[PDB]
C-alpha cells in the first residue's frame, strides 16, 4: 500500500483530523473547519483525538450514533430553532473556559446554553415539526451543576427538569448536583442526548433549566455504505476502490494483508 | 463468446508513453494468448508482441524489444501494453488479439476493436 | 432501536458462521468430487495393472 | 394524584417509577404513553404491587 488515504470512487472523505465526532456534530468552537461539509465517502478520526467534548460530560449513545455514521454519507445542517426563539432566556451568557475560541471563553455551535434571563427562567415549552422530507438529526444536552449556589447562579431554579418527546421518545431529565473532580478545568457536567427525527413527526422539548437547546440539527440527506476510520495517515489528495486506516489498496488481487 | 473490449483513443506528445488495456469480457481468456498487433496508416499488420498469463509466457518482436512491456492480470481477465519513448513512427492502430491456443502459433480469432494512438 | 451495533453483531456472526459452512460444504464437494474421479480411474487402472 | 409512584417488589425485582408527564407526538390518536413491564414469578415467591 502506498500509506495514504485516497478518495473512495471520487468522494473526498471527512477528514476530523484531531476532532471527534461529538465535537463534529455538537460543533466545537476547535472544529469550525467542519461547520459546512459537503458529501463524504468515509470518516476519518483519530485515535486519540484533542477535540472531543470540551466542557466535561457524555454524549449518549455515542457509539449507536457512530454506528448510524456508517450508513450516512451527507449532512446538510439546518437551524430548525433560531437564537431569536428565547426571548425570555440569555443566549449569549452561556460560554465556558473549557471551550475557548481564540483564547476567549466559547460554547459548542449547534446547542445553546440558555441561561436566566432578568433574574428569571420560565418554562420552556417548544416543539419543532419535522416538515422535511428525511430523517432529523437532533441533538440537545443538560447541564449537571455542581452546587444549589450554581444552580441558582444560573437558572434561578433548584430543581428543574427536562423532558423530550416525540413519537418514540419518551424522556424525563433531571441535573445531578454533585461534587465532581475537574475535568478540562469545569467541575460541572454536559449529559448530551441525540434522537433521528422521522418526517411529518414533532419533537417537543420542555425544561425550567439546565436546558443546553437545539440550534442547528442535521438534515440526513444521503444514505449508503461508510464507515469511521482510526486513522493517522495524513490525506494523499488521490483515489482509489479499496482503502485500509493504514493506506489505500490499488489492486485486483483476491487477498491482501494489509488491514483488517 | 468472448469478446475483448479495449480502452479509449489516445492523444500522446513525442517522448511520453501510452498503455492500451484490453479487458477479455464474456470469458476468461487467461488460458489463451493475447497478441498485441498494430497497424500503420497505410502499412500492414505488425507483432509487438503477446503475454500467455497462465502459462507464464510474455513474448515481445525485436523490433520492439526493451520498448514495449505487455502485462496481463488474471483476476481481472485484463491483457496491458505500455509502449514507451513515443515518436510519429509510433502512431497506429492497435489492437489486442486473443489466439486459438495457449501459445502464438494459432490463428487469431478473436481480435478487439481497436486503439488509434496519434503521437504529435 | 437503540441496539444496532449487538443486532449488526448478530447479522454479521450467523452471515460469517453460514459463510464459513457454505465453502466447507463447497470446498468438501468439490475436493471429493476430484479424489471420486481419480479413484474411478485408479480403479480401472489398477484393473488393468493386475490383469497385466 | 400530582406525583404518584409504581412500587413492583419480588425476591429478585426491585422497581420503583414515576410517569413522565411529557408533551409528545401523536400515536394512534393519543398523546399518552403506557410503559409495560414484565417479571417471571417463581414458586413459594410472591410479587407486591404498591402505587397511589
Ligand atoms: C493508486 O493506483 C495508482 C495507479 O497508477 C498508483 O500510482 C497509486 O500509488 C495508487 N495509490 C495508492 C494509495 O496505493
Ligand atoms: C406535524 O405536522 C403535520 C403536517 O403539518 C401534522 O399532521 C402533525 O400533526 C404535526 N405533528 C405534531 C403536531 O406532533
Amino acid at each position: 500500500h502506498n500509506g495514504k488515504l485516497c478518495d473512495l470512487n471520487g468522494v473526498k472523505p471527512l477528514i476530523l483530523k484531531d476532532c471527534s465526532v461529538a465535537g463534529w456534530l455538537l460543533g466545537n468552537p476547535m472544529c469550525d473547519e467542519f461547520i459546512r461539509v459537503p458529501e463524504w465517502s468515509y470518516i476519518v478520526e483519530r485515535a486519540n483525538p484533542a477535540n472531543d467534548l470540551c466542557y466535561p460530560g457524555s454524549l449518549n449513545d455515542y457509539e449507536e450514533l457512530k454506528h448510524m455514521l456508517s450508513r450516512i454519507n451527507h449532512f446538510e445542517k439546518i437551524q430548525i430553532i433560531p437564537k431569536s426563539s428565547w426571548p425570555n432566556h440569555e443566549t449569549s451568557l452561556g460560554v465556558s473556559a473549557a471551550c475557548p475560541y481564540q483564547g476567549a471563553p466559547s460554547f459548542f455551535r449547534n446547542v445553546v446554553w440558555l441561561i436566566k434571563k432578568n433574574d428569571a427562567y420560565p418554562t420552556i415549552k417548544i416543539s419543532y415539526n419535522n416538515t422535511n422530507r428525511e430523517d432529523l438529526l437532533i441533538l440537545w444536552g443538560i447541564h449537571h451543576s455542581n452546587n444549589a449556589e450554581e444552580q441558582t447562579n444560573l437558572y434561578k431554579n433548584p430543581i428543574t427538569y427536562i423532558s423530550v418527546g416525540t413519537s418514540t421518545l419518551n424522556q424525563r431529565l433531571a441535573p445531578k448536583i454533585a461534587t465532581r473532580s475537574q475535568v478540562n478545568g469545569q467541575r460541572g457536567r454536559m449529559d448530551f442526548f441525540w434522537t433521528i427525527l422521522k418526517p411529518d413527526d414533532a419533537i417537543h422539548f420542555e425544561s425550567n433549566g439546565n436546558f443546553i437547546a437545539p440550534e442547528y440539527a442535521y438534515k440526513i440527506v444521503k444514505k449508503g455504505d461508510s464507515t469511521i476510520m482510526k486513522s493517522g495517515v495524513e490525506y494523499g489528495h488521490c483515489n482509489t476502490k479499496c482503502q485500509t486506516p493504514v493506506g489505500a489498496i490499488n489492486s485486483s488481487m483476491p487477498f491482501h494483508n494489509i488491514h483488517p | 463468446q468472448v469478446q475483448l473490449v479495449q480502452s479509449g483513443a489516445e492523444v500522446k506528445k513525442p517522448g511520453s508513453s501510452v498503455k492500451v488495456s484490453c479487458k477479455s469480457s464474456g470469458g476468461t481468456s487467461n488460458n489463451y494468448a493475447i497478441s498485441w498487433v498494430r497497424q500503420a496508416p497505410g502499412q500492414g499488420l505488425d507483432w509487438m508482441g503477446g503475454i500467455s498469463p497462465i502459462f507464464g509466457s510474455t513474448a515481445y518482436a525485436q523490433k520492439f524489444q526493451g520498448r514495449v512491456t505487455i502485462s496481463a492480470d488474471i483476476f481481472s481477465n485484463t491483457a496491458y501494453m505500455e509502449l514507451n519513448s513515443l515518436t510519429s513512427e509510433d502512431t497506429a492502430v492497435y489492437f489486442c488479439a486473443r489466439h486459438g491456443n495457449y501459445y502464438y502459433y494459432s490463428g487469431m480469432d478473436v481480435w478487439g476493436q481497436g486503439t488509434t494512438v496519434t503521437v504529435s | 432501536n437503540l441496539e444496532r451495533r449487538i443486532e449488526n453483531l448478530n447479522k454479521k456472526m450467523e452471515d460469517g458462521f453460514l459463510d464459513v459452512w457454505t465453502y466447507n460444504a463447497e470446498l468438501l464437494v468439490l475436493m471429493e468430487n476430484e479424489r471420486t474421479l481419480d479413484f474411478h480411474d485408479s480403479n480401472v487402472k489398477n484393473l488393468y495393472d493386475k490383469v497385466r
